[PDB]
């Protein structure tokens, strides 16, 4: 999950944050109190070079950094259909929304679906089926066109222990599965490095 | 108070411990022999100093003092007629003193002369209020050049005692009554090399320099308070144009600067210049010699001292004419010490802030209204040579220095080898200045000179055009019309942009010589052009205009005196080309 | 006010024992004379930063200078007071008016537009050179730069375009903001009696930075200039004109700032990031929907030695939306502005032209004069190269087609402001000497109505 | 007493690194103690602290840091002068090579000399008759002149400098010119060639040689040219003698300099040179000329070979901005049979204004020497397009000018280098050929000229 750090050099695009071992080579990371974007390039004992991709202007040694906890990554779920992003899976639209301005404010940090909207998820699996990574253990109708299928995400073997249809949030568990490591719970999306 | 010790000697650099009295740019007195150095870092105690002079024989443990000052120069009379070094030594009272034909170091040597007598002429009256640049007086320091006396930046009050007589420039000849009390003023005042001398008002030049080289004046000419550069390769004829202008121009007063160049070059001017006239010619020069193999840091001194003295000379109301020969050295003395720094280095090896340096010296350049009640105007133009490497012009002092100026001179060795002086691109060269001065040209000939100028830079266009497709497969298909033109631009070439500096005769042209000249050419293709279209044919023009053409091409070589036997040729030219149609 | 000046290195210096400094953060050096010099911070790390002084180093005594940190970067004081104004580029006053009563300080980086917050560019802009109006339209909230050369009158021509700039039918007024950086005193002063002589003023506001002003100023002058073109737009609602010259002066301060960080050029010497920071200035500009005004963009550089491979042009051009060409070809031979048409390019004049914005018969004429000036090109050099005779008669005429096309209708002069009408119609003129069967490129619909 | 120190800490390609040091100078010279008892010298190029970083000229090869030392002998590198020195051969660094005698020095003078005050010098303007038209009428040398050769390997610049030296005289003199030449890391049978020249002329007993070949170390090199301007400046100022002064290869020279400058990991400039080449170049081609009041004179020959045949290098590149002009010579005027091989286009002297004319050479020199340029450019512009086009593809008159530049070059430039010719014979040849053309071609040259010489 999230980690955070202590700006100790800023020179340009370049900083520099100690107290970083929990953060990892091509993790992404807020800099600075107000939060632009930033890559971890090096590692140093506990020291991180840090790449900022925004307007460095401003920020200085004593700031946190808050690491993301992964590398560049986007939200796989329904919602995601019919939405403009930009590169990093910033949602143009809810931009708009939320902030109620015409800008992409810097440090404005923006989840790339609704976590907030219902969902009907039809169950088309039975319990005590087995599953691996792939299989399709329901669908919703996300638009008037497509059909959106809610696959087992890789990583998870097991046999479905608990699943019912109705509505839910994609953070919503929809499903439980019996893994190696004891019993796990699906939503309705997921996550994947770009 | 305060004294330095050695710590580091590398080169020209030298690093000294216990300095943290001094401040960054003062001038510094530098080891057992006492070499004059400046201090351009300080890390802590310890400074950075880059010696303007040699520095074998000096090693660690060796003292420092510090002068407390910026190199400065000294403004006074006994300034004109003589050559000086870099940090402005007068190199004939060196040789004295040092009793040598080679240069020393260590040796203290006051900028003027201290003990000469020159008779003050006082102008002003006693209680008049005065400040910054009011002249109080004047000194005859030649025929033709009077040395007049400013009040001194930084001096406001009212004149209390003045009189005129004979003083040294030691003697106080004036005294003020001031705010923060009495001052005296000698005839000399210091000024920092490195701080441009203020002024009340930068005006726009519009009034163009005489060089008398038809090349410059016609197609590129330069205003009195412009900027100019020459870049070009090695032997393509930089030095020479800037000996022309030195020589020539209608400036009241000329600041030559060798920055890093050739010692006889030096000595051909002190030598030459006496015997020449425009009244000896030395009595309107200033010299700063700092050759090639003298000190590499001492080139950016001289650049500077030549600059303030100019703009010294502009302050009284002077017409003041500076050339830098060459400005590479100087940008390369900034990458020897940048590089012996272990700076970054912008593009070439050169310092980041190259650009900026050029910047600063140019700006100092330019016609303004000086300091003073009279409002007096003055102007400082700023010709340049520019010795890019391989004669690629890429490279970042030229690149630079393009983004400064308003002229450009571009040099061709292809036209140097052909032995076409002054060897200037007609093609890429150009002048900002040339809408301006095409305007006063014609108001003062009373002829269409702006549009003669046109046609010819537009004949010389064209040429390009053609040579291009023709240098493949030309010549044997060309059209008449065509062929004519390509006669047109050799002639313009030949006849006009060709001048020889050495000629007794072609060293020099008149505006009403160059005008004459040019109609002849132009009426040359003008009526040629309208045979064409008559029926005539190109072999048939030629073939009958070959004695008039011979006196068109001997045309330069008419005297001044003379100058009817060339205006005299546009008649023979109708003549003779209406006679060939029938 | 930290008495802890630890290195000076030239105009760079070394501050320790401080805290809280941020990057580019304004600071204050009191000498030991009393003297104030102001600067910015270059580089911040735990126990010091690097400042740039702006006046430079000289005659300063390390220990007994301080250094205050003033909490601030460089910021704008805007107010609607500084139309007809002219200020440096830290916008401070140099025409010797009034102070500023400033409405409130701006931050001078400006924000990314959201993409679905932009409107599409729908105005005709008037620049009266018939080079741009007709063949390379340029449209409200577009940016279209000048790219020209070291002795090419890009001065001239950046001068007419803020005189003649207007919209046509809106009786609303083009406030024009103009930026000067790293110019020469000559150069600006042309520009200030100018401005000055036309009444052109009125309506502009001028931040004019000198060759001489400190890089950093330098660096700065753009950034002023466009928040206070964002701020006339986007909070006063006026359509504004922002034109800046010359970019390669920019470019060339950026890599000065660069190498005292001692970062690594990218291509062909600037910095990695000259994208990212050409990118953020050229992009405020636009509509944004739902708001009145907009800005629109005219960039002047030089091409270092005519090489439009140079990273500069070269990355302008990835950037803005097409480009305007002088060349030194065209201008030898006298013609103003020495604008070449094929190699220049608008990317949006089809959003600007026709029926309802300039006249239905634009977009055809400019295909036609476009294709006949190429072909004249073309038929000027068989006359070369085979001669007089092998020319068709019909090639005749597209070589006297181009030869008056340079000479008449790109010819204008700096001072000749020509209505669209105008030139719609010389361009109809120069049409005219081909035969209708040469006109392929306009419908027969408009070749009976225009001649 | 001389301080020696036994404290070597660093021995790394030419470079050492003596600690725990004091009362060391910049520049002060060095000498190396081996463990076996050889001593080699050196140089102090920086001094810092209790440090010093030496530059050894003879190398490193097969030193024990632990057991060798270094002395510090309280000077700037030396030459011990002598007018004994005048018949002797010497090695790089001065020091006797031919089993002769001596010599006991008059007196030692520091090699990098002092820079000629420029009011205190005379402007170089006595014709040198070399008897080789390229040089004399259209490049022309004149007492006290830096008047270098560009050339490329496998070529004859070699051939060239000896015919140069061998006839070389001042008109209406019987003076002499005594010689000193300086090889700088060129090959036996290339030193042997001087010698043999000289030997057989009897030159040699008028010179001084100055020897790094090929298989002496290179660091030597640098100091190899100072020891021979040190014993030039010498023999003309305090001796007052005319001296000629043929330095090769400075290629060698300057690729030295890149040695030391990368060994000592300097910020590089082009290709690896060293920022300061320019500057270090000056201070030896700027050691020439004359002084007022002295008799004597230094006048310079230096030899280059331009790598990749690239006058944009930067060694001919630097070195033609720092000298008078430069004789060239080309590939293609060699292979034709052109001797000497010199390209008269991209040559020159910078000089030859003053040197010429009525009272020096003759009235018509410079008029006839522009003409024939004016003319040779453009007839071998025209000699080229018939090469490629045909004599068909030239004009009536661009024939006429073709054969002109043949017979400008087989005739005037090739003469041979045995050949002596008198200035007045080269200045009779040049109409000869100027003859060619018709009058009205000759633009470049006054009507009073032509009535009185052209036939
Ligand atoms: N205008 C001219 N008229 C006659 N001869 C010229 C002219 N210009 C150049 N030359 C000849 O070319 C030589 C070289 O000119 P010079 O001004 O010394 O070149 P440069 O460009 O200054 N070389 P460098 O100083 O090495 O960059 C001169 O000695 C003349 O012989
Ligand atoms: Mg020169």
């Amino acid at each position: 999950g999230m980690q955070i750090g202590k700006i100790i050099k800023v020179s340009g695009p370049l900083v520099m944050a100690e107290n970083m071992s929990e953060a990892s080579i091509q993790d992404m990371c807020l800099v600075g109190d107000l939060g632009v974007i930033g890559e971890i390039i090096e590692m140093r004992q506990d020291v991180a070079s840090i790449q900022v991709y925004e307007e460095t202007s401003g920020i200085g040694p004593g700031e946190p950094v808050r690491s993301t906890g992964e590398a560049l990554s986007v939200e796989l779920g329904p919602g995601i259909i019919s939405q403009m992003f930009d590169g990093i899976q910033r949602p143009l639209d809810t931009f708009m929304e939320v902030t109620q301005s015409n800008f992409l404010g810097r440090g404005v940090q923006l989840p790339a679906l609704d976590h907030e909207k219902q969902w009907w998820f039809e169950a088309t699996i039975e319990e005590g089926t087995e599953v691996s990574a792939g299989d399709i253990i329901g669908y919703v109708d996300e638009t008037k066109i497509i059909q959106h299928k809610i696959m087992v995400p890789n990583g998870i073997k097991g046999t479905v222990q608990k699943i019912e249809s109705g509505s839910f949030t994609i953070d919503d568990p929809i499903c439980v599965i019996e893994t190696e490591q004891g019993l796990k719970e699906l939503t309705m999306m997921q996550k994947w490095p770009v | 108070m305060q004294i330095g010790k050695i710590i580091k000697v590398s080169g020209p650099l030298v690093m000294a411990e216990n300095m943290s009295e001094a401040s960054i740019q003062d001038m510094c007195l530098v080891g057992d022999l006492g070499v004059i150095g400046e201090i351009i870092e300080m890390r802590q105690d310890v400074a950075s100093i880059q010696v303007y002079e040699e520095t074998s024989g000096i090693g660690p443990g060796e003292p420092v003092r510090s002068t407390g000052e910026a190199l400065s120069v000294e403004l006074g009379p006994g300034i004109i007629s003589q050559m000086f070094d870099g940090i402005q030594r007068p190199l004939d009272t060196f040789m004295e003193v040092t009793q040598s034909n080679f240069l020393g170091r260590g040796v203290q040597l006051p900028a003027l002369d201290h003990e000469k007598q020159w008779w003050f002429e006082a102008t002003i009256e006693e209680g008049t209020e005065v400040s910054a640049g009011d002249i109080i007086g004047y000194v005859d320091e030649t025929k033709i050049i009077q040395h007049k006396i400013m009040v001194p930046n930084g001096i406001k009050g009212t004149v209390q005692k003045i009189e005129s007589g004979s003083f040294t420039i030691d003697d106080p000849i004036c005294v003020i009554e001031t705010e923060q009390g009495l001052k005296e003023l000698t005839m000399m005042q210091k000024w920092p090399v490195r701080r441009g001398r203020p002024i009340k008002q930068k005006l726009n030049p519009d009034v163009p320099m005489i060089t008398g080289q038809r090349v410059i004046d016609t197609f590129f000419p330069v205003t009195k308070g412009g900027a100019a550069a020459v870049p070009g390769p090695f032997g393509a004829g930089k030095t020479v144009v800037q000996h022309q202008i030195a020589k020539w121009s209608d400036v009241d007063l000329v600041v030559y600067v060798g920055c890093g160049e050739r010692g006889n070059e030096m000595t051909d001017v002190v030598n030459e210049f006496p015997e020449l006239i425009d009244e000896s010619l030395m009595e309107r020069t200033v010299l700063i010699a700092n050759t090639s193999n003298m000190p590499v840091a001492a080139r950016e001194a001289s650049i500077y001292t030549g600059i303030t003295i100019a703009e010294y000379f502009r302050d009284m109301g002077y017409d003041v004419a500076i050339m830098a020969d060459s400005t590479s050295r100087w940008a390369e003395a900034l990458r020897e010490m940048s590089g012996r720094l272990e700076e970054m280095p912008g593009d070439e090896g050169y310092p980041a802030y190259l650009g900026s340096r050029l910047a600063e010296y140019y700006e100092r350049s330019g016609r303004v209204i000086a300091l003073g009640s009279d409002q007096r105007e003055g102007s400082i133009t700023a010709i340049s040579a520019v010795s890019p490497s391989g004669g690629d012009i890429s490279e970042p002092v030229t690149q630079n220095t393009l983004r400064v100026v308003k002229v450009f001179w571009g040099l061709d060795s292809s036209l140097a080898q052909k032995r076409h002086f002054p060897s200037i691109n007609w093609i890429q060269s150009y002048s900002l200045y040339s809408t301006e001065v095409g305007r006063y040209m014609d108001q003062i000939l009373q002829q269409d000179w702006s549009d003669m100028v046109t046609e010819g830079m537009r004949i010389l266009q064209e040429e390009e055009q053609l040579n291009e497709i023709v240098r493949l497969v030309g010549i044997d298909s060309l059209s008449d019309n065509d062929r004519l033109t390509l006669e047109v631009a050799k002639s313009i070439r030949e006849d006009y942009l060709q001048q020889n500096a050495f000629d007794d005769v072609d060293t020099f042209t008149s505006r009403e010589k160059q005008f004459n000249m040019l109609k002849v050419i132009l009426t040359f293709g003008k009526e040629a052009r309208k045979a064409l279209s008559l029926g005539a044919y190109f072999n048939e023009i030629m073939e009958g205009t070959v004695a008039v053409r011979e006196r068109i091409s001997r045309s330069k070589y008419i005297p001044e005196e003379e100058l009817a036997k060339i205006s005299s040729i546009n008649e023979e030219i109708k003549e003779t080309i209406q006679l060939i149609v029938s | 006010e930290y008495r802890t000046i630890k290195e000076v290195v030239g105009p760079l210096m070394a501050v320790e024992k401080v805290s809280g400094v941020k990057y580019e953060e304004l600071i204050e050096v009191r000498m030991q004379n009393g003297e104030i010099r102001r600067g910015q911070v270059l580089e911040v790390q735990e126990d010091k930063a690097m400042v740039q002084i702006f006046e430079g180093t000289s005659g300063i005594n390390l220990k007994n200078s301080s250094v205050r940190f003033l909490g601030h970067p460089l910021q704008l004081g805007v107010s609607e007071d500084m139309i007809g104004r002219v200020f440096d580029g830290l916008g401070r006053p140099k025409d010797n008016g009034p102070e500023i009563l400033p409405e409130k300080y701006l931050d001078i980086n400006g924000e990314v537009i959201n993409p679905i917050a932009r409107d599409y560019p729908d105005e005709f802009i008037q620049t009266g050179i018939s080079a741009i109006d007709h063949l390379n339209t340029l449209v409200r909230g577009q940016k279209l730069p000048v790219f020209s050369g070291s002795g090419l009158p890009h001065k001239e021509l950046a001068a007419q375009i803020a005189r003649q700039a207007t919209v046509l039918d809106s009786s609303d007024d083009f406030a024009v903001v103009f930026a000067a950086i790293g110019i020469t005193f000559e150069e600006a002063e042309f520009f200030m009696e100018d401005f000055r002589q036309t009444g052109a003023i009125d309506r502009s506001v001028m931040f004019m930075n000198l060759a001489n002003d400190p890089a950093i100023e330098r660096i700065a002058t753009p950034r002023m200039a466009l928040t206070a073109a964002e701020y006339l737009a986007y909070e006063k609602g006026m359509h504004v004109l922002v034109i800046m010259t010359d970019m390669t002066n920019y470019a060339e301060a950026l890599r000065e700032i660069s190498a005292a960080r001692r970062e690594v050029p990218g291509r062909r010497g600037y910095p990695g990031y000259l994208y990212t920071n050409l990118a953020t200035l050229f992009e405020r500009a636009g509509r944004i929907r739902g708001l009145k005004g907009s800005v629109t963009q005219i960039p002047i550089l030089t091409m270092p030695e005519d090489d439009k491979t140079h990273p500069i042009p070269d990355l302008t051009g990835y950037i803005t939306e097409g480009q305007i060409i002088l060349t030194r070809e065209l201008y030898k031979s006298g013609i103003q502005p020495p604008i070449d048409v094929l190699p220049s390019l608008s990317r949006l004049k089809d959003k600007g032209t026709g029926a309802g914005k300039t006249r239905e018969d634009h977009a055809a004429t400019m295909n036609q004069l476009f294709a006949a000036y190429a072909q004249g090109k073309q038929a000027k050099e068989l006359a070369v190269v085979l001669g007089e005779s092998a020319l068709s008669d019909i090639d005749k005429i597209y070589a006297k087609f181009a030869e008056r096309f340079e000479n008449e209708y790109v010819n204008q002069g700096f001072y000749t402001n020509r209505t669209i009408t105008e030139t719609l119609d010389l361009g109809w003129e120069l049409l005219a000497m081909l035969p209708r069967t040469e006109l392929k490129r306009i419908k027969d619909d408009l070749l009976d109505k225009y001649l």
